[PDB]
């Protein structure tokens, strides 16, 4: 009936780029401004394509990203705080896990954008915070509730016996899973191949230096502080030496 | 027909390349079905393809790596029937849940709660044996080791899978149906995963432990290294802690050069058919001409 | 404060024998840990820790180094108590 | 008697739980695709 | 009273942190599309 034209647009380089989806805004903006003064103001413009569905996803993307984190964080922090009746505790736990995140997502975007010369797919990010999240709930939490079993003995000493009973374990699973996927690095989807070393290299980061070095430090330095609204001791009554055997 | 992402748009893009290459063209005349519509039946259909490669190297290495951790072939193979059987259990109910259309699924939650499902399931499964064969190399008889490692890990176990259930269940609050299709398949995957963890792996470690020297502990030593390890931390905790601060500092300084990419064509093999036919176009027209936009202007009266 | 040199080995032996296992029979005065019971410098800082928390003797880490034999532990110990 | 209730009954109920997961999966794989 | 406060403050904190949460999160959600 007349009433709606259409133009086809083509894109110079690559409409999938950054730049190609940031021109998405730009052609809205010049058809609505060639129509300014003319009796077609007012029309209502629609720009569909494929470099305008990813415009979309990619705002999405970033909000669902922090819905997903403020949500995770949330949870984190409060099975931290149920588990061990802390707050310095959880909140030292929901930081090293942030700290630990932000570590694993810039080695793993050095080594693939930086090095290999290949880009990071636009999910990667979120495939890898997910999984990576889920399992360093399991490996804090694990750690911590046997170093608040054990610092009966002394806050040093609990972090010891600590250390040698969970920590191995701890390690183990970590390492376990992280060498299980690191092997996509088999695939010829490149999208597999990354998703897979992301959490991978994220992983072999946490357990061998953030939740090996960097908790347990901070637990120690923060002596009875780590576990602030409980008043614990930094180590017990001292004992008088034993009678021979 | 169909709409980008469902499976009636790849039966859409297959039905119009079997109408396509049915008949012959004139010699020296190819034909292609390329767009983002046939790219995305191709990647749907090559990721399957490589995925059944991934399921077979992953437990490869998964094997070499439980027999590097327990140095027993016998422990090895009953954390690995312990981790078999939970994720038998997860994809079955998640399959049902979904067969019998009670929740929503999709051809990517299913990929990502397979990796959640083993992730999890090796994480409990570790966690119990080794904090049964701790409390079996103090001293402890098969009995009270088997209570130690229930009362010291199954209030963990259960914490942090539910923890990672509400979580994952907290994705479907999202707007990307990519995301927000993960809510309940994880959730009731994690729930599944640590149900099992909680009940079979316990049950699978008390049963086996009566026999003979099955769960008994070989490598012991590893706890010696780790108390030096914890030793060197209490003892020296602040320049430990500027050692890991500073090596996390490297990652934590790239991420402001984070920069992304959408074209799904860099990222599949060049051997696909849809790739092909954008090759062929590109040597052609230019890297674009496949992908345009429309732009429609809607007026309120006959614009002819 | 007379804990006699028994008593001081004999808290000193559960020590030595949780954080390595070398049995309280073969924790004599005589015997240094780098040759004989065969501790490295790392364990010795384990066992110094854990001294200090259970029995409040606290070593630091320049004098830990010259403590050769359990004999020069017990040493240091008895003349730190006799304060 | 000591012992807490839930890893008691585990323990002493240990063969038939096998036994009713290993029917849960064979039920949940074999009924459904 | 400050003495009954005190023995529940963890449920106190979990109720202020979900709900802060809860409201960024339902502000949030309302950002794509709009
Ligand atoms: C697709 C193809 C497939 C590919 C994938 C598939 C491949 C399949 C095969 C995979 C092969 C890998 C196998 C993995 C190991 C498996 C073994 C296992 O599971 O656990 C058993 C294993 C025990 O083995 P064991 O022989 O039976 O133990 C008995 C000992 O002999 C008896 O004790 P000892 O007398 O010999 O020594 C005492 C003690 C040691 O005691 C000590 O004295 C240590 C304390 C010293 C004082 C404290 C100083 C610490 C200073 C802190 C400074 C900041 C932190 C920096 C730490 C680095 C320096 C330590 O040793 C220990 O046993 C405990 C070690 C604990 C410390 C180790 C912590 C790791 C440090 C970090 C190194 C890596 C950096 C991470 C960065 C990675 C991110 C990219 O457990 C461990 O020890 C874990 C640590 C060793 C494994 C991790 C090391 C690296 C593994 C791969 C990582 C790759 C990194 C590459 C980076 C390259 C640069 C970019
Ligand atoms: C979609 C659902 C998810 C939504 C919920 C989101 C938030 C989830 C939060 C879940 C919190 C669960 C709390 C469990 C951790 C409790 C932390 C704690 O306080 O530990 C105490 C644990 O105290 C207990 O005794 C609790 C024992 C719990 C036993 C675990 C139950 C096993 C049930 C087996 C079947 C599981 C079926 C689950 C199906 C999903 C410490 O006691 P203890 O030091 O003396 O050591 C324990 C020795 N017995
Ligand atoms: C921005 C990057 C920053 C990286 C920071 C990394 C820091 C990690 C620290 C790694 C510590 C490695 C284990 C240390 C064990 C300590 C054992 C010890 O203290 O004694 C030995 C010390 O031996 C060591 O291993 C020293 C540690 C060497 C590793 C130091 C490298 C890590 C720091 C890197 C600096 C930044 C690099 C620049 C960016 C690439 C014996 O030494 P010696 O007296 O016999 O040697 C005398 C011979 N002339
Ligand atoms: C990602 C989400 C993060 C959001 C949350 C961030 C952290 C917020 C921290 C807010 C702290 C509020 C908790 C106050 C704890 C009060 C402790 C208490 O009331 O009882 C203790 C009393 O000990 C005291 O004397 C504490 C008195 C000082 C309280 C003053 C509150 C300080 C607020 C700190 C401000 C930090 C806020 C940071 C906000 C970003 C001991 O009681 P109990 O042992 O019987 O309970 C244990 C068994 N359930
Ligand atoms: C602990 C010992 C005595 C270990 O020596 P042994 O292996 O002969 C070490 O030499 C020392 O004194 N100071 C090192 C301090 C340290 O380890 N800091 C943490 C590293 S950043």
């Amino acid at each position: 009936d007349g009433h709606a034209v259409r133009f086809i647009i083509s894109h110079e380089g690559d409409p999938m780029s950054q730049a190609g989806i940031a021109r998405i805004a730009k052609i809205k903006t010049a058809a609505k401004e060639a129509i300014k003064g003319t009796p077609l103001e007012g029309s209502a413009i629609y720009l569909g394509g494929t470099a305008a569905m990813f415009k979309d996803l990619s705002d999405g993307n970033t909000y669902d990203l922090m819905i997903a984190g403020i949500s995770a964080l949330c949870l984190i922090f409060i099975i931290m705080l149920i588990t061990t009746r802390s707050v310095v505790a959880a909140a030292v736990i929901v930081g090293t896990v942030v700290l630990s995140l932000g570590a694993s997502f810039g080695l793993s975007v050095l080594i693939w954008q930086h090095i290999l010369g290949i880009e990071l797919h636009w999910l990667v990010l979120a495939m890898a915070v997910i999984i990576l999240l889920a399992v360093g709930a399991d490996y804090n939490l694990l750690l911590v509730a046997r170093l608040k079993e054990e610092i009966h003995a002394g806050i040093n000493t609990g972090i010891i016996r600590a250390m040698g009973g969970s920590g191995s374990v701890v390690t183990a699973a970590g390492l376990v899973f992280a060498f299980t996927m690191m092997s996509f690095a088999v695939s010829e989807l490149t999208v597999m191949a990354q998703v897979g070393t992301t959490i991978g290299m994220g992983l072999l980061f946490d357990t061998l230096i953030v939740r090996s070095f960097m908790t347990p430090s901070i637990a120690a330095l923060l002596g009875k502080w780590f576990w602030w609204p409980q008043v614990v001791r930094q180590r017990p009554i001292p004992q008088p030496w034993p009678s021979p055997a | 027909a169909g709409n980008q992402g469902e499976s009636l748009a790849n039966e859409s893009v297959e039905a119009v390349k079997t109408i396509v290459e049915r008949l012959a063209p004139p010699p020296g005349v190819k034909v292609y079905v390329t767009g983002s519509a046939a790219l995305v039946a191709d990647q749907q259909q090559a990721g399957d393809r490589s995925l059944q490669v991934i399921e077979a190297v992953t437990f490869t290495v998964i094997i070499v790596m439980l027999l590097l951790v327990y140095r027993s072939i016998i422990t090895s193979a009953i954390m690995l029937t312990m981790v078999v059987l939970g994720l038998l259990a997860t994809r079955g109910g998640v399959a049902f849940l979904g067969f019998h259309r009670i929740i929503g699924l999709s051809t990517f939650a299913t990929n990502l709660l397979v990796v959640l499902a083993i992730a999890a399931a090796t994480d409990y499964a570790i966690f119990l044996i080794g904090r049964y064969q701790e409390a079996r190399g103090l001293g402890q008889d098969r009995e009270s080791a088997y209570y130690t490692m229930f009362g010291g890990t199954a209030h963990v176990v259960l914490g942090s899978g539910l923890t990672i259930a509400g979580a994952t269940f907290c994705l479907s609050f999202t707007r990307l149906p990519y995301f927000q299709t993960l809510g309940v398949p994880l959730a009731i995957g994690m729930v599944i995963v640590v149900a099992a963890a909680l009940t079979l792996g316990p049950a699978i470690i008390a049963v086996t432990s009566r026999f003979g020297k099955l769960l008994e502990p070989k490598r012991m030593a590893r706890v010696r290294g780790w108390r030096k390890v914890g030793a060197a931390i209490v003892r020296w905790p602040g320049p430990i802690l500027v050692g890991a601060v500073a090596l996390a500092l490297v990652g934590l300084l790239t991420l402001p050069g984070y920069r992304t990419n959408y074209n799904d064509r860099n990222y599949l093999p060049a051997d696909l058919p849809a790739n092909e036919g954008y090759a062929a176009a590109e040597r052609h027209f230019s890297q674009a001409r496949m992908n345009p936009e429309v732009l429609m202007v809607e007026s309120d009266h006959d614009m002819r | 404060m007379a804990a006699t040199q028994e008593e001081i080995i004999a808290g000193l032996a559960e020590i030595i024998e949780e954080v390595t296992g070398i049995e309280p029979s073969e924790v004599t005065p005589e015997k240094s840990f780098v040759d004989d019971l065969d501790i490295d410098s790392l364990s010795m800082v384990e066992i110094a820790v854990q001294t200090e928390d259970k029995y409040g003797v606290k070593i630091p880490d320049e004098d830990l180094a010259g403590l050769r034999t359990v004999g020069d532990v017990v040493a240091y110990i008895q003349k730190l108590e006799e304060e | 008697a000591a012992r807490p209730f839930i890893p008691r009954m585990i323990r002493t109920f240990a063969v038939p739980i096998i036994l009713g997961w290993l029917v849960t999966i064979a039920v949940l794989n074999v009924t459904v695709p | 009273m400050i003495g009954t406060l005190k023995r529940a403050w963890i449920p106190l904190l979990i109720l202020v942190v979900v709900a802060i949460a809860g409201f960024t999160v339902q502000r949030i959600r309302t950002f794509f599309g709009s």
